[PDB]
Order: structure tokens, then C-alpha cells, then sequence
């Protein structure tokens, strides 16, 4: 199966979207596993909204 | 630790004491040797003498 | 009120108390917090000297 997961974010949390962090989306709103497998893309869209 | 960082220190610890009981055994099946081939000539003498 | 220049960085020591952390971590105003050898959620069951 392949899962399209899909979220706002601010641009100083896009750190956080990785297996392994921690801190406020890390731990409280959206996590990855340890064992990840995947690939995690983001844009900056301030140019749309 | 949380278990991404304490499984790094524990593989640490297991590899040392995995290779630490190896070497205990494979000392003691070669010193094992040695005892069963006097005892086989223990039980020579047993016989002949 | 006022931090020390990074050239001379003055030192507080903590002692003879109790230490809870959990008011720095949940404390939403941090950019970073990064723990090194101890875990962010896990040091209100550490003592230390």
C-alpha cells in the first residue's frame, strides 16, 4: 500500500516531519516511527494562501 | 535514553559481551580437551597398572 | 532581566531542591530544546550531584 498523509505546517517545524524527533509536532500532532519507510515532501506555499 | 539512542548503546554493550562469553567458551572446550585426554589416560593406568 | 555576552556567560547553580523540568518542556516558548545523554520527558525521575 502506499499512504498519502497530508497537513499545514509552519516552516520552522518542518524539521519535525522525520522519524526519531521530538517536540510540540513531533510529540503531540503528527509522528513517524523509528523504522520509517517513506519519503517526506514539502513546499513552501505562501504563494497560494 | 529513549529507545532510538538506548538501542545505539545497548547494540554497544551486547556486542562486547556477546564476544566476551564467546571467547569463555571456546577456552573452555580446548581446556576440556586437555582434561579428557588425561582422564582417558587415567583410565589406561586404571587398566594396566 | 539581562543575559551575559556569549564572551563571558555567567553561571547559576542549582542545588539543595527539587527539580522540575516538565515547566521548560510543555512551556511552549522554546525554539529549541535538545536533551544530550538524557531525555526531555524522562528528567523528573533523575537525580543529580
Amino acid at each position: 500500500n502506499v499512504y498519502a498523509d497530508s497537513f499545514v505546517i509552519r516552516g520552522d517545524w518542518v524539521r519535525q516531519i522525520a522519524p526519531g524527533q521530538t517536540g510540540k509536532i513531533a510529540d503531540y500532532n503528527y509522528k513517524l516511527p523509528d523504522d520509517f519507510t517513506g519519503c517526506v515532501i514539502a513546499w513552501n506555499s505562501n504563494n497560494l494562501d | 535514553l529513549d529507545p532510538p539512542e538506548a538501542e545505539v548503546q545497548i547494540d554497544r554493550l551486547i556486542t562486547g559481551r556477546l564476544q566476551s562469553l564467546q571467547t569463555y567458551v571456546t577456552q573452555q572446550l580446548i581446556r576440556a580437551a586437555e582434561i579428557r585426554a588425561s582422564a582417558n589416560l587415567a583410565a589406561t593406568k586404571m587398566s594396566e597398572c | 532581566t539581562r543575559f551575559a555576552s556569549v564572551y563571558a556567560w555567567n553561571r547559576k547553580r542549582i542545588s539543595n531542591c527539587v527539580a522540575d523540568y516538565s515547566v521548560l518542556y510543555n512551556s511552549a516558548s522554546f525554539s529549541t530544546f535538545k536533551c544530550y545523554g538524557v531525555s526531555p520527558t524522562k528528567l523528573n525521575d533523575l537525580c543529580f550531584t
